[PDB]
């Protein structure tokens, strides 16, 4: 009794999603790791000198 | 050289890896055991016959010997979990019961158990001592009324050294598993002779591992 | 809480011998390495012994070799000293200082009190002008000139800074001349190039009025330069 | 020609052993797994093999190839004394290990307390100054012959172990059948390890040194095949490292991981 | 009753689920260029350890390291020169977690013993001392994360997460929405919400200032092992023991990559992200990790370690360097 109302209170807060498309959240994805693909040292490898790493 | 503060660095690190070294080699003499048991086990029984809310572990010494004994008892989560944390122990401990049969059966889960725990991927090569306990108590129980057993297809002699070898026999079986022997004991919970038999299953399960050395085995 | 007692000073006839002893009470003495600092009697500083936290390490400075030993009794957290031979150049009074070497470490940080001892190649650092003539609530920067670059290669700057109290034990104030050692308020500011150093004080009232020292720690021995004092014009 | 083949076969062998001396070198470290106090003791035995060939061989192959020592007096004396020196420690070890495992295996529970790195570093000083100091007094390049002598250190410098290892493995094996009264699979298994381990050791040096100790003041005319017998007692030498390695996987596992 | 109105909700969300959008992420992204082969060697060797380890942390400035290992010691390690700067010995020898505050002050570390207490590193004494001693669970822990300096939040086998305050001592929130047992939890760079996994193959989100979850993902298979953030925080992407890798957005509240290769079949010990969210390291059993493009979903370079067996893995701050640890006693710093 108590158990199942908890759960459909908690069902119904979880169907409040408004929700923007999964095509949009892609797109976003997309954008922000082509722009931040410029700082990172895994996909460029950073010269002999800069590097703490002998 | 390379700068003043960084050889003092060195140093100390130099110095507390040689404190880690020294602990290690002290604490790689000592050697544990991990009980486990089931419902209604003498569980009570062993801790009292040695001599919060968590795991107990028991230091005690015997002839040049500290065993570190540790039970999980009061965990509530599944077994499958955070048993490869007990990977490098030297032997278990188990406790079944004789006289628990036709009570909420109760050796049929024990026995499946313990064929469970003897028969997973990543802990085969450590031995497994196993305790008869209630030894007077089921003499009683299996005069008065034979036999049966809901276990079928017993066909057997009725009371009572004979019930007791065949589930000695029993449980030693399912060891599918080769160079791994199960020890066998039954106690009365009356007098003080488990630690005897537990220092002989102990040494001889050193033996069995220095003599794999040479192996040779 | 941490306190650096030692009783050993007296007149002592030239030629004589002494023994010197301090114990810590308010930390770990074993895992803390000692240090000797000698104060001249009317103003100078210099460095006189180090001992390791192992005891395993041991330096001497060009005018105490091979005159003066140094130990330690870690059971005891006691640090021992022996004046032997001493001379009338000696006359001085003495700091035992606790230094622990790690990476962001704060070395030098906590400096005990001192008991007065009566009688009868290495980097240089300059300071001027000993007196300025300042006033509370106004701005004041203090520089000190040392002989060789202090930018190691790995991208550090080995040198601390100290205030004396008038009639008080000197406590630290930088150290690595770009960090704050705690107990010390963000008023006090300090940043320099590889040669030269100086401070940055902003709002400065009537309780900083100690001489400042310039110390570098790059390799040893360990050197001191001429303090500047403020006044209260 | 015959000395363009001797001469292929020799350094055959020496690659052999060093090859094997640093490989196990190389295995025994660098594995948490197999660190053990008790196997640095086999770093000694390799520690000498691994240069013993290359102090000793080529030398052999200086001589009895043309007859004669290109070098003076000197260092004729200390490229023996020091043949024997390398050479002896080696059958010397060798006892050492068998003798630690019956330690080991008999009363397990009292010998493992005593076993640290210290006890071990002292067995190893302990073992080689022994050596040193049998090796060293005294003081046509060929080996000595005076009677003082050989009759003296053949003794100690073989029968001093042989009867020691004969022994420890007989009594071993004693233990192995009372321990076990599939198992058998390894009945058979176990055995034929002993008996290979215990066979290695005495089919190659026994004879030889057999052979050294006849020809003391009651002698006799042995064959030019003594020359046979010299090479003998080397290539045992290269052996050790595969002989004893081969039979704990641990050290299988670490040639597996490091050879792939 | 009412169980049937139970299902034709999950039923009318799994619909509405359906018709929210028509993407699938493999007619796009096709035609973006690939990124090349990763190759990465061994450029450290932390061999200070003597028994098995479980988990790791990068401090703050991509120097400082700290590991915890069944021998009930922590070492504070030192990326560059491979010095340790602390050896704190532990009350218990069972250790399960360990995280490093993103001040230097505290370090908290637990295990089976249903505590996970913190310890301090800066003191006048000039030595590690017991801080606080935090008992509320009754499960054993399994990760327990610093919010603030002085606000930590906790993961315990009797699947509740508590976030927990240091000065107070004392519980002040509970969440008991999984019913089942939690394993991992991940922050997220925003400091008001974050999410954890559970054993039924599910991961919820809950929420820092409130006490209920808002969207209980059910996207998986088996089990859950080991969730991370990457940057912007919307995918922290997961694994687990049925050889495969997950990750879901919050606004899309849907299953997007569910990354999957037939040759491996093994588990997964844990996940982590780059600076960039370009390429997401996870180790699996098998004893080698592997390294996945975040888009193309492709496989590259396999690397070497460990012997046995990877367990744990962590990337910095800037992305200099990534940390691998296994139960071998093993620590290596990869480029
Ligand atoms: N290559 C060994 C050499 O034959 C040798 C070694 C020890 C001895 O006692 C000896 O006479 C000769």
């Amino acid at each position: 009794i108590a158990q199942a109302r908890k759960l459909v209170e908690q069902l119904k807060m979880e169907a409040n999603i408004d929700r923007i498309k999964v095509s949009k959240a892609a797109a976003d994805l997309m954008a922000y790791c082509e722009a931040h693909a410029k700082e990172d040292p895994l996909l460029t490898p950073v010269p002999a000198s800069e590097n703490p790493f002998r | 050289t390379l700068s003043a503060e960084e050889r003092a660095a060195l140093e100390r690190s130099k110095a507390i890896e040689k404190n880690l070294k020294e602990d290690g080699i002290s604490a790689a003499k000592d050697v544990k055991l991990l009980l486990l048991g089931a419902g209604e086990s003498g569980k009570s029984t062993i801790v009292k016959q040695m001599k919060t809310t968590g795991i107990v572990e028991t230091h005690f010494t015997f002839k040049n010997l500290h065993f570190r004994l540790f039970d999980v008892g009061g965990q509530r989560s599944e077994r499958k979990k955070w048993i490869h944390c007990f990977e490098d122990v030297t032997a278990i401990i188990f406790c079944v019961a004789l006289s628990g049969y036709d009570q909420v059966n109760r050796m049929h889960e024990s026995l499946m158990l313990f064929d469970s725990i003897c028969n997973n991927k990543f802990f085969i090569d450590t031995s497994i001592i196993l305790f008869l306990n209630k030894k007077d108590l089921f003499g009683e129980k299996i005069k008065k009324s034979p036999l049966t057993i809901c276990f079928p297809e017993y066909t057997g002699p009725n009371t009572y050294e004979d019930a007791a070898a065949y589930i000695q026999a029993q449980f030693e079986s399912k060891n599918r598993s080769p160079n791994k022997e199960i020890y066998c004991h039954m106690t009365c919970a009356t007098d003080t002779n488990n630690i005897q038999v537990v220092f002989d299953a102990v040494t001889d399960i050193i033996i069995a591992n220095n003599l794999r050395g040479c192996g040779l085995y | 809480d941490v306190q650096l007692v030692e009783s050993g000073g007296g007149l002592v006839q030239p030629g004589g011998s002494r023994k010197l002893s301090c114990s810590a009470s308010g930390f770990a003495f074993s895992s803390f390495g000692m240090h000797w600092v000698r104060q001249a009697p009317e103003k100078g500083l210099e460095w006189v012994a180090y001992i390791s936290s192992g005891s395993g390490t041991i330096y001497y400075a060009d005018t105490v070799k091979g005159r003066f030993t140094i130990s330690r009794d870690d059971p005891k957290n006691t640090l021992f000293l022996q004046m032997t031979s001493l001379r009338s150049e000696d006359t001085a009074m003495y700091y035992c200082v606790r230094s622990i070497y790690y990476y962001g470490s704060s070395p030098f940080d906590f400096w005990g009190q001192g008991t007065t001892l009566t009688v009868s190649s290495d980097i240089v650092m300059t300071q001027a002008t000993s007196s300025v003539p300042v006033t509370p609530g106004e701005s004041v920067s203090i520089s000190c000139r040392s002989s060789k670059s202090l930018l190691h290669s790995n991208g550090n700057t080995y040198l601390y800074w100290f205030l004396q109290r008038p009639g008080q034990s000197p406590q630290l104030l930088i150290y690595r001349m770009s960090n704050l050692a705690s107990g010390v308020p963000d008023r006090f500011s300090g940043s320099g190039s590889g040669t030269a150093f100086t401070l940055t004080i902003s709002r400065l009232e009537a309780e900083d009025v100690g001489v400042y020292y310039c110390m570098q720690h790059l390799e040893y021995p360990l050197t001191f330069g001429a303090g500047t004092k403020l006044e209260l014009k | 020609q015959v000395t363009l083949t001797l001469v292929c076969l020799a350094g055959l062998l020496m690659l052999l052993t060093v090859f094997g001396n640093v490989l196990v070198i190389i295995a025994v470290f660098t594995s948490r797994a197999l660190k053990a106090p008790q196997n640095l003791f086999l770093v000694s035995l390799a520690s000498a093999d691994i240069l013993v060939a290359t102090l000793v061989i080529p030398f052999s192959l200086a001589n009895e190839v043309m007859g004669y020592w290109y070098f003076g007096k000197a260092w004729c004396e200390i490229y023996l004394a020091l043949d024997v020196l390398f050479c002896t420690s080696s059958i010397v070890h060798l006892c050492a290990i068998s003798l630690d495992r019956y330690w080991s295996i008999t009363q397990a529970i009292e010998y493992n307390l005593k076993r640290t790195p210290r006890r071990i570093k002292a067995i190893i000083i302990t073992v080689w100054v022994i050596s040193a100091v049998i090796s060293f007094p005294p003081l046509r390049c060929e080996i000595n012959d005076q009677k003082w002598y050989v009759i003296s250190s053949c003794i100690g410098s073989f029968f001093a172990p042989c009867l020691i290892m004969i022994l420890v493995y007989v009594r071993i094996y004693q233990i192995a059948k009372r321990r076990t009264r599939g198992r058998q699979n390894r009945e058979k298994r176990f055995t034929f390890v002993l008996a290979v381990v215990i066979g290695v050791f005495v089919v190659c040096w026994f004879p030889f040194f057999f052979t050294y100790t006849l020809t003391a003041v009651g002698c006799s005319v042995p064959r030019t095949l003594f020359k046979f017998f010299f090479w003998f007692g080397y290539c045992n030498s290269s052996l050790n490292p595969v002989i004893y390695t081969i039979f704990n996987h641990d050290f299988r596992r670490a040639f597996k991981k490091i050879l792939c | 009753q009412l169980r049937q109105e139970a299902e034709q909700l999950k039923n009318q969300i799994r619909d509405a689920r359906k018709a929210c959008a028509d993407a699938t992420l493999s007619q796009i992204t096709n035609n973006i260029d690939p990124v090349g082969r990763i190759q990465m060697r061994t450029r450290r060797t932390l061999r200070g350890h003597l028994a098995k380890i479980y988990a790791m942390h990068w401090g703050t400035d991509s120097r400082l390291l700290v590991s915890a290992s069944q021998d009930g010691k922590l070492i504070i390690w030192d990326s560059y020169t491979t010095n340790k700067v602390h050896a704190i010995p532990l009350r218990s020898s069972w250790v399960m977690t360990c995280a490093y505050a993103p001040s230097g002050n505290y370090v908290a570390c637990g295990g089976l013993d249903n505590i996970c207490s913190i310890y301090n590193l800066k003191t006048r004494e000039g030595n590690v001392r017991v801080s606080r001693e935090l008992a509320g669970h009754t499960g054993y822990l399994s990760c327990c994360r610093f919010l603030d300096d002085n606000q930590i939040v906790t993961s315990s086998g009797d699947t509740t997460c508590a976030l927990w305050d240091i000065e107070t001592g004392q519980q002040t929130t509970t969440f008991t929405g999984h019913t089942g047992d939690v394993m991992s939890l991940s922050l997220a760079p925003d400091t008001r919400l974050f999410v954890s996994g559970a054993c039924d193959a599910s991961a919820k989100l809950w929420d820092v200032r409130e006490g209920m979850c808002r969207q209980t993902f059910t996207g998986h298979e088996s089990d859950i092992n080991a969730i991370c953030f990457f940057p912007n925080g919307n995918a922290f992407a997961t694994g687990s023991d049925d050889a495969t890798c997950r990750l879901f957005d919050l606004r899309a509240d849907q299953e997007l990559m569910t990354y999957s290769h037939d040759n491996i079949i093994c588990g997964i010990t844990s996940v982590s992200f780059s600076k960039s969210g370009r390429l997401l390291l996870a180790g699996y059993d098998d004893f080698n990790c592997n390294v996945w493009d975040a888009l193309k979903a492709d496989r590259a370079g396999v690397l070497a370690g460990h012997d046995n067996r990877v367990s744990c893995l962590g990337v910095t701050d800037d992305g200099m360097a990534v940390a691998t640890g296994s139960w071998d006693s093993f620590l290596k710093i990869w480029n």
